[PDB]
């Protein structure tokens, strides 16, 4: 208030590259006399300092400039900006305030700038390491603690004054669209609620024994074994067993974790892969040229597979490296057979023979991407065009492949499907609101009024899988872009549980089960607790 | 989606005991906590997650329904400290701008 001493005025800048002030103390606007002065060019984020004589101005060039209200217009202090190079092209971030009459607040990208009287360069703080920065929060009555973060589609961070501690937690995840976020004062009693991009609301209580749950848990893997459930998480191995709350924390900073068939530990290290009985010095050898994204292990001890950033694929304890002749690999898989088929980005399937070749693994069928499954004797190739079946001549080596069932489906084809066990039939289901069960034969698109096969009431994009099950019908799975449902071959029946809570399912959507032995069922997204569910 | 429900819950406790009373007082929790979904298609989670904090014999009385044949649901979904939540937002719908009232 520059008039009475009542109320806070409003001011902004039009496309006239001049400052515009509005004086409102009661009801309707006044605009007394002249603006008394203008502002050179235009900025983006502008606000008043602790003194009414000075106005901080921020432009789209991410620079710090100031035009004084009194004592001339443009004076000084364009000097010493920390970083002029943005991670992604944008404007300057939102300027903030403090409860102090001197110290002020600012945030720029991944860093937080706390400022003070005198030209600047006072306090610079960062909570921790990590997309583009858009949305940000703020607090007032709560003690002026600053809500912030790099991107944080999960676990938005809060910063307490002068201390690097996180008292806030997000179990609801979040999506990212708009900039709106804020927390209620709470009028006395304490608890918090806020809204964000997903158009939802988080409710949280800061009371707890320990924080720092951020980087410990993101995805979830599982130990392959027989009738034994052991789950793993981010930061490599965290021991977990049936009906036990015991948890240990050790971080070697793994990228993506896979598990062998036995108790042997298979893991990944930045820019290398490691295979060991237990992990101490973790011995290994690799000819790999660059960093590997993910690495996995078979059941049997024969060779290994994985997709690297480059041609070379490393193995351990075994000789006879793969033949390659492919740009970069995409989809891998596990087989107990000596021969292993591997999908590729060039969409040319590769035949890997153990400890020998005597064949040329060149099969450039189509330029449409391949993704494949297998039933028993037949290799099932699902392309971006049609689905073709191969007949294996032998488990030792694969030379010729006899075509059996190939057909061109309806427009807007389905991404990926799945098959049952101890059945080996033909199944083709359209992606939107319909699923059909067929017979092997040559090809059958016919259904008509003969019989009614299941139903699809939900799934549209990214249909996932399905598998053999107990007596009644068959089960389908996956949380991606929807939920999983249950239906009957000749009839309609009840369907299973919801996607647990959060959206954006983790990279591996596979469900943990034994087909005829099924008891426990484990499903989770990010921060979810023990997944154990059984039947009596 | 509730106050009416909720509004029922003040008067209609007319004759009951702490069993039923805290049962509702609890169930008040689900009311935010419950999620809007495919409606009743996926009715399934609600039943078993009513047992998260259990003063209730309800699901034990549901033993005459929840277990029936292969037609409706089978015994699954156990939980007992699973799925977290205590989440108050049931809407999936669109929005642009939002903020709290100062009062």
């Amino acid at each position: 208030e520059d008039a009475g001493l009542i109320q806070l005025h409003v001011a902004f800048i039009n496309g006239d590259v001049s400052i515009l002030n509005w004086d409102e103390q009661d009801q309707e606007f006044k605009l007394s006399h002249v603006p008394v002065l203008k502002t050179m060019q235009s900025g983006i984020r502008c606000f008043v300092q602790v003194l009414k004589r000075y106005y901080v101005v921020c432009t789209s060039n991410c620079t710090l400039t100031v035009w004084d209200l009194t004592n001339g217009s443009s004076n000084t202090l364009e000097l010493h900006v920390f970083n002029v190079e943005n991670d992604t092209p944008l404007a300057l971030d939102v300027f903030d305030e403090r409860s102090k009459t001197a110290t002020v607040l600012l945030i720029f990208k991944y860093s937080v700038w706390r400022l003070n009287f005198l030209p600047g360069l006072s306090v610079s703080l960062q909570s921790e390491a990590v997309g583009s920065f858009i949305t940000c929060g703020k607090r007032s009555t709560d003690g002026r603690y600053l809500l912030l973060g790099t991107s944080e589609g999960l676990i938005v961070y809060d910063l307490k004054i002068s201390d690097p501690v996180l008292r806030s937690n997000v179990s609801e995840h979040i999506e990212c669209v708009d900039i709106y976020e804020l927390f209620d004062p709470v009028y006395k009693y304490i608890v918090l609620c806020g809204a964000k991009g997903k158009q939802v609301v988080h409710v949280h209580t800061l009371r707890s024994v320990s924080g720092s749950n951020s980087h410990q848990n993101r995805e979830i893997a599982w130990v392959h074994s027989a009738d034994e459930i052991s789950v793993m998480t981010k930061a490599c191995l965290e021991p977990n067993v049936y009906l036990r709350s015991l948890m240990d924390m050790t971080r070697e900073r793994t990228q993506l974790l896979a598990v062998d068939s036995k108790e042997r530990i298979h893991l990944i290290k930045p820019a290398i892969s490691r295979i060991s009985e237990w992990s101490t010095i973790t011995p290994t050898h690799a000819a790999s040229n660059c960093k590997i994204n993910a690495i996995s292990a078979f059941n049997d001890e024969q060779i290994f597979v994985g997709y690297v950033d480059g041609v070379i694929i490393d193995v351990i304890h075994d000789t006879a490296l793969p033949q390659q002749f492919i740009e970069e690999p995409i989809d891998y898989l596990k087989q107990v057979s000596p021969n292993i088929l591997v999908a590729s980005a060039h969409s040319a399937q590769k035949t890997v023979i153990f400890q020998l070749e005597k064949i040329d693994p060149l099969q450039p069928n189509d330029q449409w991407p391949l993704m494949m499954d297998v039933s028993t004797k037949y290799a099932s190739l699902q392309e971006g065009q049609y689905i073709i079946l191969f007949s294996d001549h032998g488990v030792c080596h694969l030379d010729i492949a006899n075509p059996s069932a190939f057909v061109k489906p309806k427009d807007s084809e389905e991404y990926i499907v799945g098959f049952d066990l101890k059945n080996s039939l033909l199944f083709l289901a359209y992606e939107n609101n319909i699923i059909d069960v067929f017979r092997l034969i040559f090809s059958c698109n016919q259904l008509r009024y003969e019989q009614i096969c299941e139903e699809e009431i939900a799934q549209k994009a990214k249909i996932s899988y399905l598998v053999a099950t107990d007596d009644g019908t068959m089960l389908a799975m996956g949380f991606e872009n929807g939920t999983l449902e249950l239906f009957a071959v000749e009839n309609r029946k009840v369907q299973l549980i919801y996607s647990i809570e959060e959206v954006h399912e983790h990279c591996i959507r596979q469900l943990l089960f034994s087909p005829c032995k099924l008891l426990l069922i484990s499903c989770a997204e990010q921060l979810c607790f023990w997944n154990v569910t059984h039947m009596r | 989606n509730t106050l009416q429900q909720l509004k029922f819950y003040k008067p209609y406790i007319c004759d009951n005991d702490p069993k039923y009373e805290r049962l509702v007082n609890a169930i008040l929790d689900f009311l935010p906590k419950i999620e809007e979904n495919l409606i009743c298609s996926k009715y399934t989670d609600l039943l078993r997650i009513a047992l998260m904090a259990e003063d209730e014999a309800i699901f034990e009385e549901a033993h005459k329904q929840v277990q029936r044949f292969d037609d409706r649901v089978w015994f699954t979904n156990h939980g007992r400290f699973h799925q977290h939540r205590q989440i108050i937002n049931l809407g999936d719908n669109e929005g642009r701008h939002a903020v709290y009232l100062h009062n």
